[PDB]
């Protein structure tokens, strides 16, 4: 339970991985050459970390275990030009000549399953080189059907191969207001049922909410996809901050699973990261722990285009970085219960998880960040996700009436029955999600 | 499947294809001889897409120019920029099509179809990453309307997996050198609506209007119109020419722009289609580019979007623009034009921003719309069909050529099937 | 509960508040830039202030908790040019996008409460930063309908929100001879109507009487608005000096409220401060506080166009700053009992609310008044303001009958009954002040 295999699927998934490996190298101060970087620390690797994501070699060169799978040669050539490919192994990456489809048709078809056997032995060989395993990490956006289709195929094969470690899947959700791809809601709905059968824990992050964050918190005039990748890198690093650096209250990957997966079918936790602000706002006045904990419940930090006040409270987590006073977060959490911001429940409410780690948060030079010695990463399970589910389901049902595109799907690898089953399954998840929440 | 071969035919489409290569070597940077001058590596991959790497670092364009009157292809061969042309690229014959749909393919095309298929097969054997064809011809020209419809049908029958993309110019209904010019256009589109999956509508009269307003020239120059449609073609292929925030293939654009195998017709639009020096008077802003794309006369198809109904719209931008800015702009123009834009999709927008910007322009845009008023552009030609040979004038020429009335009624029913789809889907 | 929150509304409100913070930092030896300068220096800490107003955040800056709200972008640019904006926070200083109207017809409309929703959460955030509150402070003017409008609307919102803390509203009253805007008669009457809704204590001040003092006492040829803001900064510095510095007779702000509202409805007590003389005249005169008390009872030191000698005596507060001799005020209260110039009323008579402050008074060098070691503040209730309101009510009634402006008011969203109830309420206030005087 000391290794976590991370996979980057799709174009946006590969960019998120590169940002995650870049920030992972920035926190430990790791340069393209390294040998650790260099060998003087203790605790920048070794010891852990890096020994959970970076593979240790005989020479000492940390090789970040990443499997960049994609069928677009342009993205593969881009990630190979940078020093990241030198950090990874040339055999770990998979190259593709012709893109699957637009976008989920061939991404989940048997053509995408031809490489399933190749990447399976690659994971088996990678696991044979290292020792131990804690879980499977996935980084693919639900907007891209190729990334969602291939990422689900990797998730189904890994479930039938080992089935012993909890499978984590970081999913990027498109903007519920505007959708560039017309089949984007179709690829997301068809993938939700597949991740339902395979994924033991998911992650819902919206692109529009991130764009609203950097425009308001970071106060940038022009948002960019690199800024979204950097913010996700700060999110992922905050989740595994305890696994990479020791703290006063070290939490495990099973700790999150025993805090974010509370029901036979509930594996959808929301992510919140506070404080996030501009550098000027930090120069004027500082922020207290109570202000940061109250900022965690705001709709902006929830990284989802929905209001969390209408949702019902469930078991949540809160990871803390750097030096953190135990009573200050205790005095803050009792005020939060007294404020009754989110509608509390009669069964769960005693579930505000507090996790402390000694590693302070790092600010990337590309994207601004509130310079503070302590950061808070809130992993909530509020019932506003069903509202986001029903929001994308209404557009899915409104389109599916005429759907304008059914001839291409039923001809390549799909049929009208699979679309109906995914619709009935998504409606069943929303109904079960409301029933378990409104019964209080 | 990243390489695309630019097919060339028609007595006027050859100049469009020649101007296409000229703007290609002028945008990315390439010498007339064939030595590489682009920068740095992404453009070199595009040279592998459109050109062939010859010996001594030379490049040769992958174009198939098949027409008549070899004096024209020899004149453009002596040009400075047209020096890297491979002798196998152009396959010309003798001598003239007579500006008629019959002599283009039925009489002369029967002896050259075997040669042009052997050439396109040799091109397919040398490069296996071919995904689609870019054909520039004249729908009203004799060589274009005759030979163009035959090669498209031959490609569709032999290569059904490969995509189709044409840039045929529509004949002007108001002015015309002869009455047989729109008739050959109707006999051509009778087969183009079945053997082609994608086409672009270009009107010469619309090209004459944009140079009278922006260029402000009395006599329109065909060279400038070739450069305008070249920048349009360059702005369309920029999704594969330069990597951006979201790159889409021609198949990904096709499966999202049409709901049915029909709707091949597309209204073309370029930005910034501003006057010379007007960039200093007016600031280049994205709301201005949207207003130009919404103008009825700025389109070169040309149709009135207000009289019609917006079926599917797609505006691909180039340069440094904000994602949230264009998202708010496209949301505002869809709310204020809710009567024009269709509402059961409900969002029929499909944008693809390019990272780099064209030379001399801080930002560009290529808009493709689907309206229902385009049926009027087919009706006027259909009306000319029933108003030209209804007097049975010059019919002895077509009877001697071997044409019958069965293909004329089939072309009329195809136009009837089109206008029915225009109102299916009512305006 | 010791903390005090100040609000600055309108163009004159920000200018008065800027001079208020300028004199505050000048007394405690603090520079207008920040950090510090310097202290928290013997005894600029405890007893507060400077911690009631100049709150010390975690950043280490004594930021004054002030809310500068104004719908005019020019005033926002003026307060941003000064170094106090660096001391303040962009969230504290709410920028005005566009002026509502000229100047109250739209300020008190829905456009006002649209911005009130933004400043309310800022107050909630400010309350979360610094818990505890003693009284709401307001600074605005009646000449600017936007300042009197937004300031009164915010006053009504917080009174319905808490209703437990005092409300000190500083309102600049225009002179009855000059009408810089023909809209101010309707604004003053509608402002008095809103005070009948909610008002704890309102301070009246006339610019005509102040400008007359600078011409006569300060020997100023043309009194500027800066000298008026500095004078108001002085009278508010002496009032809050009972809470800032130590003294033998410390008076609470709520105790001031239980010293200013004897009758079931008293919202408008008059103010007066002395000595206000020239610099060369201050060097030539070395009188004790006894002559200063005798001069404060005169209408010249009232800073308002009202005669306390003509009006009847009522509840009044006598505050003293600096070296105070209890025999000197004993001789002062002896002489005022020997004066018998005003009607010695029967419910009040033995009341002159004593206020003692050990800190010597301090004046800004820009002000022509020299820094004196002794000052007396007489804050009395007088029936002369009832006569002043009657004159304003007569002008408002003449303009209302002419209906030359009511057509533009009903187009902005006003009604005939709204101006009628405002007139009936204002007439009731003058009648109430006549009764409490004539009842003697």
């Amino acid at each position: 339970m000391r290794e976590v295999i991370s996979i980057n699927v799709g174009q946006a998934g590969c960019q998120i991985g590169n940002a995650c490996w870049e920030l992972y190298s920035l926190e430990h101060g790791i340069k393209p050459d390294g040998h650790l970087e260099d060998g003087l620390s203790k605790p920048k690797g070794g010891e852990e970390g890096f020994s959970t994501f970076f593979h240790e070699t005989g020479y000492g060169k940390f090789v970040p275990r990443a499997i960049y799978v994609d069928l677009e040669p342009n993205v593969i050539d881009e990630v190979r030009n940078g020093p990241y490919k030198d950090l990874f192994h040339p055999e770990q990456l998979i190259s593709g000549k012709e893109d699957a489809a637009n976008n989920y048709a061939r991404g989940h078809y048997t053509v995408g399953r031809e490489i399933l056997g190749d990447v399976l032995d690659r994971i088996r060989k990678l696991a044979d080189q290292c020792d131990g395993l804690q879980g499977f990490l996935f980084t693919h956006s639900l907007g891209g059907g190729t990334g969602s289709g291939l990422g689900s195929l990797l998730l189904e094969e890994l479930s039938a191969e080992y089935g012993k470690k909890s499978k984590l899947e970081f999913a990027v959700y498109p903007a519920p207001q505007v959708s560039t791809s017309v089949v984007e809601p179709y690829n997301t709905v068809l993938t939700t049922h597949t991740t339902l059968e395979h994924a033991d824990c998911t992650f819902m992050v919206d692109n529009e909410a991130i764009y609203d964050m950097c425009k308001r918190n970071l106060d940038i005039p022009r948002p960019s996809f690199a800024n979204l990748n950097n913010l996700i890198a700060q999110v992922v690093s905050s989740v595994t901050a305890s696994l990479r650096f020791d703290g006063s209250l070290n939490v495990d990957l099973n700790e999150f699973q025993t805090n974010l997966v509370p029901y036979p079918r509930i594996h959808f936790p929301l992510v919140s990261y506070s404080p996030v602000l501009s550098k000027s706002k930090a120069f004027h006045e500082s922020n207290s722990v109570s202000e940061i904990t109250n900022a965690c419940f705001e709709p902006g930090n929830q990284m989802v285009k929905c209001d969390p006040r209408d949702g019902k409270y469930m078991a949540t987590c809160l990871l803390y970085r750097g030096d953190v006073v135990t009573r200050d977060v205790q005095r803050a959490v009792e005020q939060v219960k007294n404020k009754k911001t989110v509608q509390l429940v009669d069964w769960c409410p005693t579930g505000f998880k507090i996790g402390i780690c000694y590693e302070p948060p790092t600010a990337t030079p590309n994207s601004q960040l509130a310079t503070v010695d302590r950061a808070v990463c809130m992993l909530s399970n509020t019932t506003s996700i069903a509202e986001a589910w029903k929001r994308i389901d209404r557009k899915f049902d409104l389109m599916y009436a005429k759907r304008a595109f059914v001839h291409w799907y039923v001809g390549e690898g799909m049929e009208e029955g699979e679309f109906t089953e995914a619709r009935e399954d998504l409606a069943a998840l929303e109904r079960d999600y409301i029933e378990v929440g409104a019964d209080s | 499947m990243r390489e695309i071969i630019h097919i060339s035919t028609g007595q006027c489409g050859n100049q469009i294809g020649a101007a296409f290569w000229e703007t290609i070597c002028g945008e990315h940077g390439l010498d007339f001889n064939g030595t590489y001058h682009g920068h740095d590596d992404i453009q070199k991959e595009r040279l592998n897409v459109y050109f062939n790497e010859a010996s001594s670092g030379k490049w040769v364009p992958r174009s198939i120019n098949v027409d008549l009157e070899p004096g024209t292809i020899d004149a453009v061969r002596n040009s400075a920029i047209g020096n890297l042309f491979r002798p196998d690229n152009y396959i010309f014959g003798q001598s003239s099509a007579g500006n008629v749909w019959a002599k283009g393919h039925y009489t002369e095309g029967a002896e050259l179809v075997d040669s042009v298929m052997d050439v396109i097969r040799r091109e397919a054997e040398g490069c296996d990453s071919l995904q689609g064809f870019q054909i520039t011809h004249s729908l009203g020209g004799g060589t274009g309307s005759g030979m163009g419809t035959l090669l498209i049908s031959k490609i569709r029958e032999e290569f059904p997996d490969r995509m189709m993309a044409t840039f045929s110019v529509l004949p002007s209904p108001k002015t015309s050198d002869t009455v047989v010019e729109p008739y050959n256009a109707t006999l051509s589109v009778h087969q183009l609506v079945e053997h082609s999956d994608e086409t672009f509508c270009i009107d010469n009269e619309a090209l004459y209007d944009i140079c009278q307003r922006t260029l402000k020239l009395n006599q329109p120059s065909y060279g400038d119109l070739n450069n305008l449609v070249s920048s349009v073609m360059s702005g369309v292929t920029t999704s594969l020419r330069y990597p951006g925030q979201l790159n889409s293939d021609l198949r990904k654009l096709a499966v999202n722009l049409v709901p049915f195998p029909r709707l091949h017709f597309f209204m073309v639009g370029y930005a910034p289609l501003t006057a010379i020096g007007s960039q200093s008077f007016r600031s280049l802003t994205v709301p201005e580019l949207t207003q130009q794309m919404f103008d009825a006369k700025n389109m070169m198809a040309a149709a009135d979007p207000r009289n019609g109904r917006y079926l599917t719209v797609a505006a691909f931008f180039r340069g440094k623009v904000s994602v949230k800015e264009v998202e708010d702009e496209m949301h505002k123009v869809q709310s204020k034009n809710s009567d024009y834009f269709v509402e059961w999709i409900p969002n029929n927008v499909q944008t693809a921003v390019c990272s780099v910007a064209p030379q001399g322009l801080d930002m560009a845009a290529t808009f493709i719309a689907n309206s229902t008023s385009i049926q009027e552009l087919f009706k006027r030609v259909g009306d000319q069909f029933s108003a030209m040979f209804k007097r049975k004038a010059f019919l002895h020429w077509y009877t001697s050529e071997g044409m019958d009335e069965l293909e004329f009624s089939e072309a009329e029913s195809n136009m009837n099937d089109l206008v029915s789809e225009y109102q299916q889907y009512q305006e």
